Order: structure tokens, then C-alpha cells, then sequence
RNA sequence: AGGGGAUCGAAGAUGAUCAGAUACCGUCGUAGUCUUAACCAUAAACUAUGCCGACUAGGGAUCGGGUGGUGUUUUUUUAAUGACCCACUCGGCACCUUACGAGAAAUCAAAGUCUUUGGGUUCUGGGGGGAGUAUGGUCGCAAGGCUGAAACUUAAAGGAAUUG
RNA sequence: AAAAAUGAUUAA
């Protein structure tokens, strides 16, 4: 997307799946962008501040979207003892 | 005028969404052609073929006409629409609507050195529809479009000016050939390349940012 | 896979298989049998 | 960090145990396998209530992030979830769908029943397969009340519970609504329990 | 019977990549396989990989980063001159700017860019892009 | 699935899997120190013996071969390892 | 046959929706009321509409009818939909658990009143 | 085209079964393919059960039954309406009811 | 060629039906059907899916073997065993859902891992006919089998599916 | 489970 004199030349940079790192195409109508609101003290959702995950239509159709979300939430601290790396 | 029915149409009419690249980035389903009209006004149209299809009945054969319409500006957007109708004009008009709905972004790359604007495809791509397989291969500057006239016209309406094409199957099935080339040219942003390896901050959707004034009652 | 040999030393098999299946073409069969010379009203000529 | 007040409180632990939300399906799919605790003689498995409550908290965090509360659509075609989803829709904004789903609700933009939600919560993926599929057509994330044999296709946030029991279904909907209200400026009493008792979420004939 | 453990290795990696797996098991994991993995690891198409030492042939657990489109062997291993490397890259690679054809030269197993820098040639082994 | 620790799997999982299909294959048979009431001699036997091993004193029969593990005689004590 | 078409059925259903209290069990006054609660181009159609309206009324009297919600029905439904029992069907009322359930409680690290039950295959 | 995954019979693993004869026409049909029905009928009709009960020396007689395995060829089963040709999607249903 | 030879039954006879019936239907019935010793080598010999190897999906069954049990069961009313139950595992005949994939489609867990085309290897095909014919060879007692053209002719023949 | 054969050429 880069030409000789800098000046990035591209229509847009597509998003990548947060679980499989595959490109989410413009016509991928089975894909999602899960949005988890950050929580401050004593349990307030503080709207506008979010942790975001992009899941592809492929993984959702395969049925590992929930496990992928468990892993991502575990790694990011959203969940505590849900996903086990060693099955 | 145009009274939007969906949240995307409401945002686009209100002016919160200004370019179709936001649509493509968030992969928002598009249901009203007025969105495409107001985001890409310079979207020109072409009719590829008109063919009759017939259904046998008690009282002879009833004939309808199926129109293939390619829309697109020469700056990286095309859409393909196939519509059958009782009248040729009606089929063409509805085909124009359908192609505008089905507009898709394509990825222009370089064959060799990146001197100037992109002139070819970033990667060889292949699409299939029925028996027809269409393969587009990057070509050096000054090569032109090496394709049959229909696929060539679709590629010019896509903005590609240097590409080789290799076809297989019953290419005389024009609708299958054009659908196969549409799939191939749409897979360009589906193919992952090292320059797209960098992680992105995953932006939030306009349907969530400009959401308080959408779906107003 | 593909039902044909692939090894680096299978060239004889590939060439012979192509030679044998070449006989199923029309023009190759006519050229190799000399049918125009033998069984054709003209002796391979355009006019007579 | 994450506050420890969200842990599995003794009271709602007693609620889940009384509702038999841990008695999972006899047969478990590998996608639901991480949610099982252990199998009992006669084959009935036990759902890890800790996982259930944690996933419910995560689902509530999903819900309390859409800027609008009315574009969070709940679906239940089953009789055991009609009242639960109706009460959830009464307490939150959350426009509901009880009974038949009317295919074409998320596509078919000219329908009168047409809706454009940003999140879909379904009681049962089997009975509500049409809603999940049409969300797969229109880019809608899905929370689902899942049993150990319920399919995981297109289900984003699963809540492993018992789907064969009205008590479990109603209680899980009750807890989800309570947590959503707590994660808002409306139910500040995080330690204190919700006012009304959860039997209004339970279906009773006719 | 097995005739190319490299072919089985790359097929298993390709199938795991296509199915979205982030890790794959490879057996019997020869040292040609190990060199192939080191080349693709150098270019970033895979992550860390682990040699399991069983006392018979070994195993590899490869960590996949989703950046790989396709990897596979070219069987048989054709001899390639200097000037046929360009033809092989044109035939096998999606673009002229990325992707690598793996060669086994007398100087060792390397990618075609490294071979052209070293002015060396050998037999063709596989590709990755 | 779709993300697993193939290098460090569960001991229960490997105990479930086939003997040839673990991360590193190995035997699941074992050896038994066997004591008969006849004498004080200790006989080392194989779990899946596939013979009728006999004691030096009780020199008629100690175990009976079967399809898998050897069926040790009822008048016999044994100890693993 | 005497099957009443959709025009009669829908017009009667709309009348039930709008004027359930005003309408009465008998055809004579239902027909008279139709003269002003509706505009029908023909006396025959008005009579058919009133006849089906009074038939639906005579069915509504002895139990409800699907697809029709008169003004006195939705308040009754919502009032019924607020039945809160005095004692919870599930509460501290005696809980009964299994050995595995006790193991799950201990693993999660909570203290509750449990009772031992052994499931037998 | 191929009509049925199990071609017209139940034979995947052997190759030859044995032929049985149709009860109606005595057409030779492989046993795996024959339409087989169990005719379990009371030896006396319902119109006669009351009468034989009245006209029996043995009070509360056993009222015996008759058992018969009937083998039909495809043609006779269809003609006798035993099988009743079904639709394409309903063709896969294996349930006896 | 010898034995056997109940039954059923190419041929045949004969009664019907029919415009004709040297067909279907009915009643008989030689050869065959069975066997021994020799021949023959062909079937829609079919899964119309070569063989070997690897990987990719979600289940419930079942056959054979093996392993284990806060399991049961007729024996000792608390013993190996055998028989059932549960959890596994290897091998097999197969099924159910869906295809993410493939295919022209019907459909397919292979007919997937194919223009992103290379795991190994054998055999076969190249528009429809003429034609599996002619001829030569070879095998067979024969019937015939295996191998196997050309002249000439022709714009379709053909597959799957849609509507009537 | 009685019998029931036939329909010139071209002409979307
Ligand atoms: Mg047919
Ligand atoms: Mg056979
Ligand atoms: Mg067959
Ligand atoms: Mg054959
Ligand atoms: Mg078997
Ligand atoms: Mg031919």
C-alpha cells in the first residue's frame, strides 16, 4: 500500500480476526465485533470505554467463537478461570 | 426524496458517514441503493448482455429477459447485478439497483517496483461460478487488460489498467464468467499479505459512535 | 495422486504414454497413417 | 483490575443450586466440554456453576455496552422462556421476541416487524435457530443460554445452564437482568440483592 | 506408504492453517523438515516450534500465527538452473514482492532470494507465501 | 478447541489415549513381584505374560495366559514394580 | 356452504377490538350499532359482519379466542402476569445435593447447607 | 442418476445374499431387497370371536394366533399398496410409522 | 463322459386370449437344474467410485479384541468365570447432521486437503456411429474369449437439473 | 391383475 515517495496508497486497511488473524472481508456478513464495556469500581459500566474483539464469520460458523472469546477474555483479564490452555 | 429505513441509511443521510471505505471497513450490510448513490455519485453503468429465459406453461412459453449490469467508478469499486424481469428496461433498471447494492472494493497493487500509483493487482486471484474459472494475474506497466471484452470492461470499470487473465470452463456462459471474475476481483482484499501483517487498534463502528441520533422515533 | 508417474526418472513412461494416447487424435492419426496419400480421392491435393 | 465483589456470591449460588442449573445434558458436545464439571452415575453431568456465573457476568458486560437499551433483542420461542424474556424486556429496554420469530425480522428491511438490533440473546439455539441464522446474515453478535448438547454455531457468548428446566431458565434470565441493572447507574446496591423475588420470571400454565 | 515426510509435514501445517488451528503436530519430522521450518520462521510465516525427542524419529509441534496462506512441496525435486528460478517463482508465487520458493543447494537449504544473493542453485523443495 | 497445549497435555487425557498415540509412545504393561504360599521365593512376572510361568518350588503352574493381562492364580500374592 | 370470507372476518375482528363494551350478544342491536360504528356499502355485508361479530362474541363469552384482544383482556392479562407467590418455589425450605455437587461447591470454595444424596445407576 | 444411497436393498459388505421368492408372483428377489412384513393375525375374525367364545367347551379359551413372514417383490408390494411410492424428501425416512 | 434325475423348467406340446400371438396366462414336458472327472473365463463380475500413505467434522449405534470400575447378575444370598451397565481404546461393516470444502448438478467425510494447480504408483478415455465389426495372431472340442482397425458417414449424441 | 394397435413432410 506504499509507493515510492511515502504516501500510503490504499482504499482501506481491513480488520483482522482477533481469534485467527484472517482478514474480515467487506462482504463478510457473518462476522462480529464483540464490545465489552470496561468496569470501574463498585460495578459501573462507564459507557464509551470498551475492549473490542473482532470475530470472523468462518470461526463463528465453525462453532469455536465462544471458545475463542473465552480465551481472549481470559488473556485480557475479563475472565478469571474459564479457559484452560491444557485441555 | 429518500426516507431511510435502516440505521446505515439514516447515518449516511444525516452525513455522519461520508465515504464508502467506512462501509467496507466495518462490513456493514447495505440495503438501500441511495447510500451507494450518495457516497459514490460518479458511479457509471454498463449493460453486458440481455438474454431471454422461458418457462413452459399450458398456454405456450412465457418469456422474461435477464439483464447483467456492471456498475463502478474507475477508482477501485465495482458491483455486478443480475436481474430477470418481464421487460428489458425493467430488468436493466433493477439490475442497476442490484449492482449498486453489490458494489465491492478491489485492491490495486504493483507488479514490480512501486513507482507511482498502483497499476495492477496486488496478487493473482481466482474466482469460480459454475464451470467457469477466472484467474487474474498481475502484469507489468504498459501491458493493458488481457481479457475477453466483458471481463475487460468490468476491469476497466474497476480501475485496473494492467492485468493478465486466464479462463477455463464454458466461458460463453456470460453471467457465470462475470460472476467468476467478480469473485476473483473481490478476493483481492481477502488475500493476506505481509504488508497487512501489522496489528490494528480495531476501531469501533459508526453505528455505535453516531448511535444516539440513529433509529429515531 | 493424479494417476500418472511423477518421479524424476519416469520420463520414458511419460513420453511413451503420450505417444500411445496421441493416436486418439484425428489429425495425428491421419498424419501418421498417411491416410490422405492412401485413402483419399485426391492424393493430398487441394484440386484435381 | 477487576473487583472481587463480582465473585460467585453465596446467595445466588444457593439460587442456582436450588434451580438445578448445574444438571447439564446427558450428552456433551466437545464445544461445551470445557463447561462440564464431572459426570454422575446414570450419566447426568454437572455444570461448573463458577463458569456459569462468570459467563453470565461477561454477558451482562456485553449488554451494558450498547448505547441504546432497546436494540438488545431477546428471543425465546419456548414456553419456559416467554415470561422470562418478557420480564427481562420490562426491566431493561431490550425489545423482546416471544413466541414465533417471524423469519425476515433482521433482513427484509420493509417488514413491519423488522428490527436492527446490535445484540441478540436467545434462550435456546435449537428452538431459536432462525434468529441465530438471520443474525449470521446481518452481523449480529449472539448471547445464548446453552446446554451441554446445544449447538455452538454462530453463538458468541454461551451461558452453560440447564435448558430443560423452567426454574433454571427463569433464574438465569433473572440473574442476567439483575447484573445488567447493577452495571448501570440504576441499581447501585451491588452487595444488596434485587428487590422483587425471582418467581415472576417463571412460566406457569396456562 | 510414506514417501515424503516433508510432504506430510507441509500438508498437515496447511490443513491446520486452513482450519484455523494455532498449533499443529508433525511426524516423523526429519531435519529437512526442520530446515524448512527454520526458513519459514525466519520469514515470519510460523512461530516457535518444538522438537519432541522420541527415540524413533522425532516430532514437531509448530505454533501458527495465521500469516501463512499456503505451503507445500514440489515433488519431484526438479533440478533448477540459475535462470529457471525466475520461471519457478512466476509459476508458484502469488506476487513478485512476497512469498518464497525453497531450494536445496549445495550451500544449504535457503529461499530463492537468498539463493539469488549467493548466486547458487540446486533442487526445488517447496514454497511458502 | 482451535487453541490447545499439545506439548503439555492432561495426564488423564494421555491415560485415555492409545499406547501408540501419546505424545511419546511407551508401554502400559508392568512387572510383578509374585509370592506363592509354597515357598519364600520371589518370581518376577510380566503383566501380559502370554506363558504359564512356574515357580522354582511350586513347579507346576503360577499364571495362565489370556488375551491381555495374565490371569494370576488365586493362591498367589503380587506386588507392582 | 356458509364460510365467511376475510372481509367479514377482519371487519368483525376490528369491531371486537374497537367496540367490545358497546357491542351486545344479539344480532339486532349489533346490526343497528354497525350502522354508525362502521360504514358498509351494502345491507347484506353489514348483516354478515354483524352476524360474525355476534358469533365471535358468543364464543368470547365462554372463554377467550386466539388473535383477538378486547379492551377488557389486556389489563386482565397483565394483572395475571404479576402473580408473585408468597413463598419462593425455590428457597430455603428444608438443600438436596449429590456427592459431585458437593465436590463442585468445595472446588468453588463456598459454604452452604448441603445434604448428601448418592445417585445410583 | 442414482436414486438411493442404499441402491434398492440392504447389502454393503458381502456382495451376494440369497434369493427369496415373492409370495404373490414367485419372483426371485434378494432377501436384503425383499419387502418383508409380519402378518400376526388372530386365527378367528372379530366377527366370530364372540361366537366361538359362546360355542367353546373350554371357558376362556386361548384364542390362538397365526404368524407369517411375507416376502414381496417391489412390483407386487407397490401394486398391493404395501409401500406406496413416496416423495423425494420423504423417501429417506426409515421410520416404520 | 459317468452317476443321479424329487422339484422347477431354454426347446417342444397344448388350452386360452388376440386381428394375428410360433408372447405374456394355464397344464404338461426333453436338455438343464444335483454330483464326479475335465473344459469354458464371461455378468449392471457394481460401491458403475484402482491400490498404498498423510491430514481435515459434529454425533449415536453395532461386530471382534483388550483395559478399568464408591458397578449389577444365577450360583458361596458377599469366588475366578460367563452375561449385562458405565468409561475408554484398536481394528471393521455401516449409519445421522451439516458441509467450512468439492462438484455441472444429482450429491460426496470423500467425489475434501485442485488455476493458492506436484505424497507414490498401475490401468483406461479423447464428439456420435461404422464397431468390439473386418483382418492377422493366440487360446477353446465347440459356443466363443483375449488382442483389435480402416474406408465411409454424421451436428450432434450424451450428463444433471427446471418448468409444463 | 379381461381386451386397448396406429397417427406422413416442413413448419418457435
Ligand atoms: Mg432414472
Ligand atoms: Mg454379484
Ligand atoms: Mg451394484
Ligand atoms: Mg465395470
Ligand atoms: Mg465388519
Ligand atoms: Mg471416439
Amino acid at each position: 500500500m506504499e509507493n515510492d515517495k511515502g504516501q500510503l496508497v490504499e482504499l482501506y486497511v481491513p480488520r483482522k480476526c482477533s481469534a485467527t488473524n484472517r482478514i474480515i472481508k467487506a462482504d463478510d456478513h457473518a462476522s462480529v465485533q464483540i464490545n465489552v464495556a470496561k468496569v470501574d469500581e463498585e460495578g459501573r459500566a462507564i459507557p464509551g470505554e470498551y475492549v473490542t474483539y473482532a470475530l470472523s464469520g468462518y470461526v463463528r460458523s465453525r462453532g469455536e467463537s465462544d471458545d475463542s472469546l473465552n480465551r481472549l477474555a481470559q488473556n485480557d483479564g475479563l475472565l478469571k478461570n474459564v479457559w484452560s490452555y491444557s485441555r | 426524496g429518500w426516507v431511510p429505513v435502516t440505521k446505515l441509511g439514516r447515518l449516511v443521510k444525516a452525513g455522519k458517514i461520508t465515504t464508502i471505505e467506512e462501509i467496507f471497513l466495518h462490513s456493514l450490510p447495505v440495503k438501500e441503493f441511495q447510500i451507494i448513490d450518495t457516497l459514490l455519485p460518479g458511479l457509471q453503468d454498463e449493460v453486458m448482455n440481455i438474454k431471454p429465459v422461458q418457462k413452459q406453461t399450458r398456454a405456450g412459453q412465457r418469456t422474461r429477459f435477464k439483464a447483467v449490469v456492471v456498475v463502478g467508478d474507475s477508482n477501485g469499486h465495482v458491483g455486478l447485478g443480475i436481474k430477470t424481469a418481464k421487460e428489458v428496461a425493467g430488468a436493466i433498471r433493477a439490475g442497476i439497483i442490484i449492482a449498486k447494492l453489490s458494489v465491492i472494493p478491489i485492491r490495486r497493487g504493483y507488479w514490480g517496483t512501486n513507482l507511482g500509483q498502483p497499476h495492477s493487482l496486488a496478487t493473482k486471484t481466482t474466482g469460480k461460478c459454475g464451470s467457469v474459472t477466472v484467474r487474474l494475474i498481475p502484469a507489468p506497466r504498459g501491458s493493458g487488460i488481457v481479457a475477453s471484452p466483458a471481463v475487460k470492461k468490468l476491469l476497466q470499470l474497476a480501475g485496473v489498467e494492467d492485468v493478465y487473465t486466464q479462463s477455463n470452463g464454458k466461458t460463453r456462459t456470460l453471467e457465470n464468467t462475470l460472476k467468476a471474475a467478480f469473485v476473483a476481483i473481490g478476493n483481492t482484499y481477502g488475500f493476506l499479505t505481509p504488508n497487512l501483517w501489522a496489528e490494528q487498534p480495531l476501531p469501533v463502528s459508526p453505528l455505535d459512535i453516531y448511535s444516539d441520533e440513529a433509529s429515531a422515533q | 495422486g493424479k494417476g500418472k508417474p511423477r518421479g524424476l526418472n519416469s520420463a520414458r513412461k511419460l513420453r511413451v504414454h503420450r505417444r500411445n494416447n496421441r493416436w486418439a487424435e484425428n489429425n495425428y492419426k491421419k498424419r501418421l497413417l498417411g491416410t490422405a496419400f492412401k485413402s483419399s480421392p485426391f492424393g493430398g491435393s487441394s484440386h484435381a | 483490575s477487576l473487583p472481587a465483589t463480582f465473585d460467585l456470591t453465596p446467595e445466588d449460588a444457593q439460587l442456582l443450586l436450588a434451580a438445578n442449573t448445574h444438571l447439564g445434558a446427558r450428552n456433551v458436545q466437545v464445544h461445551q466440554e470445557p463447561y462440564v464439571f464431572n459426570a454422575r452415575p446414570d450419566g447426568v453431568h454437572v455444570i461448573n456453576v463458577g463458569k456459569t456465573w462468570e459467563k453470565l457476568v461477561l454477558a451482562a458486560r456485553i449488554i451494558a455496552a450498547i448505547p441504546n437499551p432497546e436494540d438488545v433483542v431477546a428471543i425465546s420461542s419456548r414456553t419456559f422462556g416467554q415470561r422470562a424474556v418478557l420480564k427481562f424486556a420490562a426491566h431493561t429496554g431490550a425489545t423482546p421476541i416471544a413466541g414465533r420469530f417471524t423469519p425476515g425480522s433482521f433482513t427484509n428491511y420493509i417488514t413491519r416487524s423488522f428490527k436492527e438490533p446490535r445484540l441478540v440473546i436467545v434462550t435456546d439455539p435449537r428452538s431459536d435457530a432462525q434468529a441465530i441464522k438471520e443474525a449470521s446474515y446481518v452481523n449480529i453478535p449472539v448471547i445464548a443460554l446453552t446446554d451441554l448438547d446445544s449447538p455452538s454455531e454462530f453463538v458468541d457468548v454461551a451461558i452453560p445452564c440447564n435448558n430443560r428446566g423452567k426454574h433454571s431458565i427463569g433464574l438465569i434470565w433473572y440473574l442476567l437482568a439483575r447484573e445488567v441493572l447493577r452495571l448501570r447507574g440504576a441499581l447501585v446496591d451491588r452487595t444488596q440483592p434485587w428487590s422483587i423475588m425471582p418467581d415472576l420470571y417463571f412460566y406457569r400454565d396456562p | 506408504t510414506r514417501s515424503s515426510v516433508l510432504a506430510d509435514a507441509l500438508n498437515a501445517i496447511n490443513n491446520a492453517e486452513k482450519t484455523g488451528k494455532r498449533q499443529v503436530l508433525i511426524r516423523p519430522s526429519s531435519k529437512v523438515i526442520i530446515k524448512f521450518l527454520q526458513v519459514m520462521q525466519k520469514h515470519g510465516y510460523i512461530g516457535e516450534f518444538e522438537y519432541i525427542d522420541d527415540h524413533r524419529s522425532g516430532k514437531i509441534v509448530v505454533q501458527l500465527n495465521g500469516r501463512l496462506n499456503k505451503c507445500g512441496v514440489i515433488s519431484p525435486r526438479f533440478n533448477v538452473k540459475i535462470g529457471d528460478i525466475e520461471k519457478w517463482t512466476a509459476n508458484l508465487l502469488p506476487a513478485r514482492q512476497f512469498g518464497y520458493v525453497i531450494l536445496t543447494t549445495s550451500a544449504g537449504i535457503m529461499d530463492h532470494e537468498e539463493a539469488r544473493r549467493k548466486h547458487v542453485s540446486g533442487k526445488i523443495l517447496g514454497f511458502v507465501y | 478447541v482451535l487453541v490447545q497445549d499439545l506439548l503439555h497435555p492432561t495426564a488423564a487425557s494421555e491415560a485415555r489415549k492409545h499406547k501408540l498415540k501419546t505424545l511419546v509412545q511407551g508401554p502400559r504393561s508392568y512387572f510383578l513381584d509374585v509370592k506363592c504360599p509354597g515357598c519364600l521365593n520371589i518370581t518376577t512376572v510380566f503383566s501380559h505374560a502370554q506363558t504359564a510361568v512356574t515357580c522354582e518350588s511350586c513347579s507346576t503352574i503360577l499364571c495362565t495366559p489370556t488375551g491381555g493381562k495374565a490371569k494370576l492364580s488365586e493362591g498367589t500374592s503380587f506386588r507392582r514394580k | 356452504g356458509r364460510v365467511r370470507t376475510k372481509t367479514v372476518k377482519r371487519a368483525s375482528k376490528a369491531l371486537i377490538e374497537r367496540y367490545y363494551p358497546k357491542l351486545t350478544l344479539d344480532f339486532q342491536t349489533n346490526k343497528r350499532l354497525c350502522d354508525e360504528i362502521a360504514t358498509i356499502q351494502s345491507k347484506r355485508l353489514r348483516n354478515k359482519i354483524a352476524g360474525y361479530t355476534t358469533h365471535l362474541m358468543k364464543r368470547i363469552q365462554k372463554g377467550p379466542v386466539r388473535g383477538i384482544s378486547f379492551k377488557l383482556q389486556e389489563e386482565e392479562r397483565e394483572r395475571k402476569d404479576q402473580y408473585v407467590p408468597e413463598v419462593s418455589a425455590l428457597d430455603l425450605s428444608r438443600l438436596n445435593v449429590d456427592n459431585q455437587t458437593s465436590d463442585l461447591v468445595k472446588s468453588l470454595g463456598l459454604k452452604l447447607p448441603l445434604s448428601v444424596i448418592n445417585v445410583s445407576a | 442418476p442414482k436414486k438411493r444411497a442404499s441402491n434398492g436393498r440392504n447389502k454393503k459388505g458381502r456382495g451376494h445374499v440369497k434369493p427369496v421368492r415373492c409370495v404373490n408372483c414367485s419372483k426371485s428377489i434378494p432377501k436384503d431387497k425383499a419387502i418383508k412384513r409380519m402378518a400376526i393375525r388372530n386365527i378367528v375374525e372379530a366377527a366370530a370371536v364372540r361366537d366361538l367364545s359362546e360355542a367353546s367347551v373350554y371357558p376362556e379359551y386361548a384364542l390362538p394366533k397365526t404368524y407369517n413372514k411375507l416376502h414381496y417383490c417391489v412390483s407386487c408390494a407397490i401394486h398391493a399398496r404395501i409401500v406406496r411410492v413416496r416423495s423425494r424428501e420423504d423417501r429417506k425416512n426409515r421410520a416404520p410409522p
